[PDB]
């Protein structure tokens, strides 16, 4: 999981849609798989065609989320031609908080994921363009 | 049960946990585990019910299981290392074993599900000596390994048992399950300053004792293991309302009071070392467990509940308890503020 | 909370097991006995980190007598190399590694 | 690393002591009474320098004593010591009691013939001194230079400089 | 104190006779002088190599051969 | 009777150990040198 | 290393992973914490005989003792739950839910 | 020449196993005013052959509710029990010299159990299970006092070593400086073999016929000899132990039959136990060995602990 | 080798008189052969029901006094060592100590039989 | 082949391992076990501690007999699925055994894995050594020592044997 987000962030923004689009759902794809895995291991379906079509549907879902994030970030860095810029971020977190009130069918937790996955998603470019550290190193 | 069986299996708890806290080897290490775990299980198995059994089991099964993980970790050690010091691990592996073991014994989130059942199935003393006593050789251990911990995944468990605790705090109404969730929320704030600065963790260590010890001695005193229970002690003793209104704005972290200084401390430290997101994230985690104490103050002392007619007949009784060290306990767990620089003794 | 009794009272418990180069009975010595000497008198009082930079040449040798990584993927490419040689038909096995060539003593 | 040195076959070959273990297990006594000299040499230096490569001529020097040895027991005594080794080589496990009259025939022939008395009890597990003309090996282990010690903390300790130096606390 | 030991041997005779037997074994070594020439038994078998010392010059104690008079003999082991 | 026997028993082991004392020498020449010879065996095929 | 070292770790892992997972019976959890405790004395007493640690063939006496001992302390706490419910499925262990 | 050695220790044995059961069937006939088989043969010394043929020519009947693999399987694990029991036993030379016979035999004594406990569970039977269980009380009872009492008189040989045993008797026999652990040592072996009075696993009157009630022939023969060749190695291992005899490493045959003498000896004295007492409870088993063997036992070994270092009697080890 | 060659002669020994005991005679297998033997009567329920045990304690305390025994053995070695009034004493007091465990059982009632 | 008679002995191991771990009904779990204990001995006793194995061996002997016990009084029910009974239990069985046989094909053709550590391909006799231990064996002195060298050791036994018989006495109390 430390693999794939070197895939994602070693190409430069702005340049090439599709692969950032495939790492990004790849990031989606991890990011459903353990967390079906948890609800099917924590909560017990029903059945074994049940635990299987639940399983697919959360990683679809967050498949979905990382592809047209990537896909509208990219878009944007590309058009806008400023690729080092949280805004395209911000609209890519915006799609993707669409992308998920369109799963869930419903608009309050589309317009709510909207604001927050877009508010995230400019704070991880700032921190990938200042180099903010969350796990940093012990220094003194 | 025998009063001389009784302390001679506390002596032997006790000893089992200096047996982990002085030895300089890894199988006497994991022979103090052993014999603190099979000793403290018939303390939880005291009133016989149906609840202890289950709690006794879910116990056993945990750290058994934990304690297995532990002794691979220590033969994968003298295997690549051909040694048995207690130190650094020479090999990751081992490390993570061992990381994973001592959490499973902690309680740590995701290995945390057994605290809040355990807590709830035994009584109000066993219950204070397992959250109090049984998390301090987990502790000492890892004070002992912090060379080769990793960083991420000891981060990882710390901010996810805080938010899991934290979370968990919200949804109980029951006052052993509510002081289980908090002790997750606690070790999570010790153990993501571990490997910054371990003089941290003492600190926190002994201030959490303090307070839990404080307010499971006022909950035994006043007999009340529910809140609506607990909604009974102003038509009982005013004095005990006044004394967990404080305990339970101290537990929150609210200067000045002395449950601010661990997490002030934590802060000031994790700051040195350029990480601000973390800290700020464990505030606001923080904020929720204040959040359902600021519920409990609210049902116990600062409004009056209804309460029933037999208090009468509780107000003609004077109390006979043996409220050890309830005075003391109390006022260091709030005022021991101005006098923090008291924590260089631990250094 | 490492409360260390053991040096502060002057008893051991544990000291004479921690490590291979301790007093045995009748001294049967281990097999990495020296190179556990070693490695110890080379990091001794130095601290974990000048350990792990200034004995790395040591300890790694230590812990291929341990282990015995390298000795057998050197063993394993010579027996490879001569299987090999054998099936195709360059090499033949000399009489002294075939069964008899009147031992030494 | 370093090609790992080995001495030539040549250097090894040595002319053997080609016999039995009882044949060793009878006359040990009178072998170690009489060969302790050469013997104790290659102990001492094999025991010191931890090298075989190092230590093959006094192998060769202890080779050539005790088939001297054996060559002065076979000139003399030939027919007791052969009947004293069968004795002992019929037993499972070579007792040394069960062939106490050959014990005495052996002694009293050597002793009469070339006079070597045996070792009492407790008398060949004795440790000795031995003196040699070999330098004594510096670096037996060839140990590396050691690295250097931390510097010891030192001088008188003076009170901390405007008290915690913590936040605001004066002192 | 006479009465209960009759009262005990009249009825569980094997736990008075575990009791004086185990009391026996405990009290036994302390008293006996032959414990010491079991020690010095165990002490004189020679499991390993007796290896010598290097002669530097002054160690008269120590001989330079198995028959010479200086050092630990075992006669002792022979009379007993 | 048995310490009578036991003592003279462990009289014998001592005898019998003395005796392998005394042989010890010249079996570790020999290993040393069968040692040498098979490495030397074993290195000289190795280059081939 | 050695493959022996490969199938003994092997075995560990295939009782945990059975500890882990249950099938509504306590007692195979308690066998499958058993096989675990024996494939740490193999490795165990593997590693020390192969490397001629002598001092360290004490230890795996007392592994076992110990094992045996959280085993009986095991069986007590199956006695209890037996005496209770009218089986020992791991399953009537759900009070602590509320 | 192994096999042959093989095929000449395993053959007798099961002869012999025959011939004492013609044996204990004429001594339990002597004893009781009356005769043993004589009919048959000249002196009846054809009754073995015809038993054993009609054991194999009658009907094997496994049943529909038993589980098969086990029925099938424990009576192949009895008779391979007992007959790699045999194997490290001096007479005077044993067929395999070990450096740990003792603790051998305590482990195949402890797997031996296991043919009839699954014997037991697998034939689907009330019976058979109540046996079974019967086995598993008496197991527990007899092991700790067997393996403490075979320690604390081992502790004058030395080692574990059987043929050690010989040497160390060789002076006096060991059944003078060890007398009570003689007796309780016959007595724990008397219940490790199931024989009387500490049957309680086969009992013919408690149950009908114990945990192979449902065993017809052939396979309850496996059983038969399973037992028989245990009792006659078990007074093997008390004779070896308590009764060493003088050993001639030039004529081994005068150790071999004065070895035989006393073996024999012992097993017509436990025929001779068989027919005079009657049996236990399964509970009064238990606190026999217990309340009465087992602190014995252990002041015992306090005792031959000390001892050794009270005479400077210690003995060797190599 | 020998030991391996010795076992598995024993087995095929074993395992030849069982093939010969299932095949060579003549059968008659009928749905009435077969049954559960109940002294001549139908069985009044199934063989494989709960079969309470009531000597649980004197087995848990056989599992440990098994475990002290095993740490009893080394004995007839750890008596050829030097520090002879050390392994004495502690030879002396695990023994001690097995008694005493006996004797609290005895004391406490726990060897005696529920029900 | 008789080079890696400990390979074989391990894989009879490992097969006893996932026989019982499936956990189809503890009767055969113990039998499973019973043949891991053996075979477990067999090994250790091929590397030279015969004592070790004979202690384990008959230690888990008696523990699984006693258990044998239990379940036949306490987890027993009216059809035990002893195997093929049930389908999980069957497929996990088949599952370990194709993934055990599996890795030992895979090792012994590329004669290196690498699951999590580095295992090699041949025999494990490589690893042995050519000295002699003379008049002693290292493993019955090591445990002899136990008793003249760890009088603590021995110490904190005695101790946790004594209180856990107290505990298990004081635990199966009902009040
Ligand atoms: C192989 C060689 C020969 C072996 C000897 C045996 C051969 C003859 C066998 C006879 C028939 C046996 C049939 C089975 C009997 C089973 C019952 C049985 O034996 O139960 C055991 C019986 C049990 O007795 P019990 O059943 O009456 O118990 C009564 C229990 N209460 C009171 C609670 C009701 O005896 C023992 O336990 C004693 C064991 C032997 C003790 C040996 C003591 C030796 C002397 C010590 C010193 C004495 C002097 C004083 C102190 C001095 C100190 C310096
Ligand atoms: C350790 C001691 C035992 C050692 C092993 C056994 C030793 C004796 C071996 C021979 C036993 C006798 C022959 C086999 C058993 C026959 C049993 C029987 O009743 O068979 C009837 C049967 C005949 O029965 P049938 O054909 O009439 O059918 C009866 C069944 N009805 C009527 C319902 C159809 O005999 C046979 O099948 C022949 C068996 C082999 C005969 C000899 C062949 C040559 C051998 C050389
Ligand atoms: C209503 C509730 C109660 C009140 C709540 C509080 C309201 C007031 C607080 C928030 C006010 C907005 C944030 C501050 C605005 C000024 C600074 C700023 O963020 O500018 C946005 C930036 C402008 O572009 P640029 O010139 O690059 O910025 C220079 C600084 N780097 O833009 C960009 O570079 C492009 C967009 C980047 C992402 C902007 C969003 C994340 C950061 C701000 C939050
Ligand atoms: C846009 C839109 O459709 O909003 C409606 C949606 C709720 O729609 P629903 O009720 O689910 O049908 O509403 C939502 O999803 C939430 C409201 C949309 C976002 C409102 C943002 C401004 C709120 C007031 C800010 C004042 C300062
Ligand atoms: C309210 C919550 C606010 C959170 C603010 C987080 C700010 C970003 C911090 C993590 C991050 O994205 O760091 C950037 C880093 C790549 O940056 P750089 O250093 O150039 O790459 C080498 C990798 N060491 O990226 C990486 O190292 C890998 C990507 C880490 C992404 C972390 C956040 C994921 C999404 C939320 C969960
Ligand atoms: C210091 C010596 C070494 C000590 C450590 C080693 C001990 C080795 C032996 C271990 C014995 C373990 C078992 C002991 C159990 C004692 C308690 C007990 O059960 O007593 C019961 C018995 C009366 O029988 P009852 O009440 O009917 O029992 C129920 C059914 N039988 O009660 C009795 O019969 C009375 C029991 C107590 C009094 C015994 C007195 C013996 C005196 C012997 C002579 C003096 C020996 C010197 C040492 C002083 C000993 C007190
Ligand atoms: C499905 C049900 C089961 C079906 C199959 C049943 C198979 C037969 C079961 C009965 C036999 C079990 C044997 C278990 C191991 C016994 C070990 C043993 O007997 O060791 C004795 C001996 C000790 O040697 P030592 O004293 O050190 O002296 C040699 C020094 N010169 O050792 C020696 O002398 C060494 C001889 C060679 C040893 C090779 C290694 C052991 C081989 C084990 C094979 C597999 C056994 C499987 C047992 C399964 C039991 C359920
Ligand atoms: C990677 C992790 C998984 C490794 C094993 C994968 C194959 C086996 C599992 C298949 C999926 C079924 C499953 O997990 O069943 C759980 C089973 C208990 O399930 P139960 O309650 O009986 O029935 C509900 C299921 N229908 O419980 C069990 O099956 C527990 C026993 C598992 C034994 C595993 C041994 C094989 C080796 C595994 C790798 C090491």
């Amino acid at each position: 999981a430390k693999t794939l987000l070197h895939q994602y962030w070693d190409i430069p923004e702005g340049t090439e849609c599709h692969r950032k689009t495939y790492a990004a759902t790849s990031i989606g794809g991890a990011s459903g798989l353990v967390v079906s895995a948890y609800s099917v291991a924590l909560k017990t379906p029903t059945s074994f065609l049940e635990g299987v079509a639940r399983t697919g549907r959360y990683t679809f879902t967050a498949a979905a989320i990382g592809a047209i994030f990537g896909l509208t970030s990219c878009i944007s860095a590309q058009v806008r031609e400023k690729p080092d810029d949280p805004l395209n971020y911000l609209i890519g977190g915006c799609a993707g908080g669409l992308t998920l009130g369109a799963r869930t069918r419903s608009y309050g937790i589309g317009a709510a994921a909207c604001a927050y996955m877009g508010l995230t998603a400019a704070l991880v470019k700032m921190g990938q363009l200042e180099g903010w550290k969350v796990f940093a190193e012990p220094k003194v | 049960m025998n009063p001389i069986i009784l302390i001679i299996i506390l002596m032997t708890v006790m000893l089992g946990t200096i047996i982990v806290m002085i030895s300089t080897h890894w199988l006497l290490i994991w022979i103090g585990f052993e014999m603190n775990m099979l000793a403290i299980i018939p303390i939880m198995m005291k009133k016989h019910n149906p609840r202890a059994t289950e709690a006794s089991t879910k116990y056993f099964l945990t750290q058994s299981t934990a304690s297995m993980l532990l002794m691979m970790a220590i033969i994968i050690n003298l295997m690549f290392s051909g040694q048995w010091t207690v130190m650094k691990l020479f090999n990751p592996m081992a490390s993570m074993l061992m990381t994973m073991a001592l959490a499973m014994k902690l309680g740590m989130a995701p290995f945390h599900f057994w605290v809040p059942e355990v807590t709830q199935g035994i009584p109000l003393s066993s219950g204070l000596i397992l959250l109090t006593w049984q998390k301090l050789a987990p502790m000492s251990v890892l004070y002992q390994i912090l060379p080769s911990i990793n960083l991420d995944l000891i981060l990882t468990l710390s901010i996810l048992s805080i938010t899991i605790g934290g979370w968990g705090g919200l949804n109980q109404t029951q006052l052993r399950k509510i002081m289980a969730y908090s002790s997750i929320a606690h070790m999570g704030w010790m153990t993501a300053v571990l490997l910054y600065n371990p003089t941290m963790t003492l600190l926190n260590l002994i201030i959490y004792i303090i307070m839990t010890s404080t307010m499971f001695t006022l909950f035994m005193a006043n007999s009340t293991t529910t809140t609506l229970s607990l909604s009974h002690t102003w038509n009982k003793a005013p004095i005990m309302t006044i004394l967990v209104l404080i305990t339970l704005l101290s537990m929150g972290g609210l200067p000045p009071l002395s449950g601010f200084m661990p997490k002030w401390m934590i802060i000031q430290e994790m700051t040195k070392n350029d990480s601000i997101i973390l800290p700020t994230l464990m505030a606001i985690t923080a904020l929720l467990n204040l959040y359902f104490y600021m519920r409990l103050t609210y049902s116990t002392a600062l409004t009056m509940f209804p309460s029933t007619n037999n208090m009468k007949m509780k107000w003609q009784f004077p109390t006979t308890k043996r409220m050890t060290l309830l005075p003391t306990m109390t006022v260091l767990s709030t005022m021991l503020l101005p006098l923090t620089p008291i924590l260089s003794i631990l250094e | 909370p490492f409360f260390d009794v053991q040096k502060k009272l002057g008893v051991d418990l544990d000291h004479w097991m921690t490590i291979q180069s301790a007093e045995q009975p009748h001294r049967i010595p281990a097999r990495c006995h020296a190179f556990e000497k070693e490695w110890i008198e080379c990091a001794h009082g130095i601290g974990s980190i000048r350990a792990e930079k200034e004995c790395k040449i040591e300890f790694e040798d230590f812990r291929e007598c341990l282990l015995r990584q390298k000795t057998m993927k050197r063993l394993n490419a010579i027996k490879r190399q001569r299987d090999k040689l054998i099936k195709e038909g360059k090499y033949t096995p000399p009489p002294h590694h075939s069964g008899q060539e009147d031992l030494r003593p | 690393p370093g090609i790992v040195e080995l001495p030539s076959l040549e250097d090894l070959k040595v002319q053997e002591v080609k016999v039995s273990s009882s044949v060793l297990k009878a006359a040990a006594h009178h072998y170690g009474a009489q060969c302790d000299k050469p013997n104790k040499e290659f102990m001492l230096c094999r025991w010191e320098e931890k090298d075989p490569r190092r230590c093959l001529e006094e192998g060769k020097l202890v080779n050539q004593c005790a088939l001297e040895f054996f060559r002065q027991i076979k000139r003399h005594c030939a027919e007791p010591f052969t009947e004293y080794w069968t004795c002992i080589d019929y037993s499972g496990l070579q007792l040394f009691r069960r062939c106490r009259k050959e014990q005495a025939q052996f002694d009293k022939c050597v002793l009469d013939k070339l006079g070597w008395v045996r070792p009492d009890l407790g008398e060949l597990s004795k440790v000795t001194k031995v003196k040699t003309d070999r330098p004594l090996p510096e670096n037996p282990y060839h140990s590396r230079a050691r690295p250097e010690p931390n510097p010891e903390v030192e001088g008188d300790l003076k009170p901390a400089r405007h008290g915690s130096r913590l936040f605001f606390w004066t002192m | 104190v006479a009465a209960f030991l009759k009262n005990v041997w009249a009825k569980e005779p094997v736990l008075v006779a575990s009791f004086a037997i185990a009391g026996l074994a405990v009290i036994l070594p302390t008293l006996s002088p032959y414990t010491k020439y079991s020690l010095m038994i165990n002490r004189a078998t020679p499991y390993n190599y007796p290896v010598p010392l290097r002669d530097d010059g002054n160690m008269p104690d120590v001989p330079s051969h198995p028959q010479d008079p200086q050092g630990p003999s075992l006669e002792w082991l022979k009379r007993l | 009777s048995m310490m009578r026997w036991n003592r003279e028993r462990r009289r014998l082991q001592i005898e019998d150990f003395e005796a392998r004392i005394a042989l010890m020498p010249l079996l570790q020449a020999e290993k040393d040198r069968r040692v040498l010879q098979m490495l030397r065996e074993n290195l000289e095929e190795e280059a081939t | 290393m050695s493959l022996v070292y490969m199938n003994i770790m092997m075995a560990f892992t295939v009782s945990l992973t059975g500890l882990l997972m249950y099938r509504s019976h306590l007692m195979s959890s308690l066998l499958c914490l058993e096989g675990m405790m024996l494939s740490l004395f193999i490795l165990a007493t593997l590693m020390i005989l192969n490397s001629h640690f002598t001092l360290a063939s004490m230890m795996p006496i007392i592994l076992l003792v110990f094992a045996a001992c959280e085993a009986a302390l095991g069986l007590s706490l199956l006695v209890m739950v037996s005496n209770t419910y009218g089986t020992d499925y791991v399953q009537n262990l759900n009070l602590l839910q509320c | 020449m192994f096999m042959i050695n093989v095929l000449t220790l395993i053959i007798p044995i099961l002869l012999a196993v025959a011939f004492l059961t013609l044996v204990e069937r004429k001594v339990l006939g002597y004893m009781q005013f009356r005769k043993g088989p004589n009919v048959v043969g000249p002196y009846g010394l054809l009754q073995p052959i015809a038993d054993a043929i009609k054991l194999f020519i009658k009907e094997p009947l496994r049943p529909a509710t038993s589980s098969i693999s086990m029925f099938i399987l424990a009576p192949i694990l009895a008779l391979t029990l007992a007959l790699t029991m045999w194997i490290p036993l001096p007479m005077p030379y044993p067929l395999i010299n070990m450096n740990l016979g003792v603790l051998f035999m305590l482990a195949m004594s402890s797997l031996a159990v296991y043919s009839i406990l699954w014997s037991g569970w697998a034939s689907n039977s009330k019976y058979a299970l109540i046996g079974a269980l019967r086995a598993v009380a008496q197991t527990i009872s007899y092991e700790v006092t067997l393996a403490i009492i075979l320690l604390s008189v081992l502790l004058m040989n030395g080692s574990f070593t059987l043929s050690t045993l010989i040497i160390t008797q060789e002076q006096v026999w060991l059944i003078f400086p060890a007398w009570p652990l003689a007796m309780m040592w016959f007595i724990s072996t008397l219940a490790e073999t199931n024989r009387a009075p500490f049957d309680l696993t086969e009992g013919e009157s408690e149950l009908v016929s114990g945990f192979n009630v449902e065993y017809a022939a052939g396979p309850f023969a496996l059983f038969f000899m399973a037992e028989y060749a245990n009792i006659i190695m078990m007074n093997i291992f008390t004779t070896t132990l308590f009764l060493g005899a003088f050993h001639n490493p030039y004529m081994p045959e005068l150790y071999t039959i004065n070895f035989t003498i006393k073996s024999l000896l012992l097993s017509i004295t436990f025929l001779w136990i068989r027919a005079s007492y009657p049996r236990f409870r399964y509970d009064q088993l238990m606190h026999l060995l217990w309340k009465n063997f087992l602190p014995l036992t252990l002041a015992l070994c306090m005792w031959h602990v000390s001892l050794p270092i009270l005479l400077s009697s210690i003995p060797p080890q190599t | 080798m020998n030991l391996m060659i010795t076992l598995l002669t024993n087995f095929t020994l074993a395992t030849l008189l069982v093939t010969i005991a299932f095949w060579l005679p003549q059968l008659n297998v009928y749905s009435e052969k077969t049954s559960p033997y109940e002294c001549g009567f139908d069985p009044m329920g199934s063989a494989r029901l709960p079969f309470s045990m009531k000597f649980f304690l004197v087995a848990i305390t056989f599992l440990l006094f098994d475990l002290e025994i095993a740490l009893l053995l080394p004995l007839p070695w750890a008596s050829q060592t030097t520090n002879l009034n050390t392994m004495l004493t502690m030879a002396l007091l695990l023994i001690f100590l097995l008694a005493v465990s006996l004797a609290y059982e005895w004391t406490q009632k726990g060897l005696e039989w529920t029900e | 082949m008789m080079t890696y008679i400990v390979f074989i002995l391990s894989i009879i191991f490992v097969m006893g391992f996932v026989g019982f771990s499936s956990k189809p009904s503890p009767i055969y779990g113990g039998l499973g076990l019973i043949v891991s204990g053996g075979v477990g001995c067999g090994i250790v006793l091929n590397f030279g501690g015969s004592f070790l194995g004979l202690m384990v061996f008959l230690i888990y002997l008696g523990g699984m007999m006693v258990v044998f016990g239990y379940t036949t009084a306490m987890a027993t029910e009216q059809y035990p699925e002893v195997w093929v009974s049930n389908k999980v239990v069957l497929g996990t069985f088949i599952t370990g055994l194709l993934m055990e046989f599996l890795m030992v094909y895979y090792v012994l053709k590329d004669k290196e894995v690498e699951i999590v550590f580095k295992f090699n391909g041949m025999g494990d006799w490589v690893i042995y050594d050519t000295g002699d231990s003379g008049f002693f064996s290292e493993e019955a002195m090591g445990i002899a020592a136990l008793y003249s060298y760890g009088t603590w050791l021995v110490i904190v036994t005695g101790w946790s044997l004594l209180i856990g018989v107290v505990v298990i006495m004081e635990i199966t109390r009902g009040n």
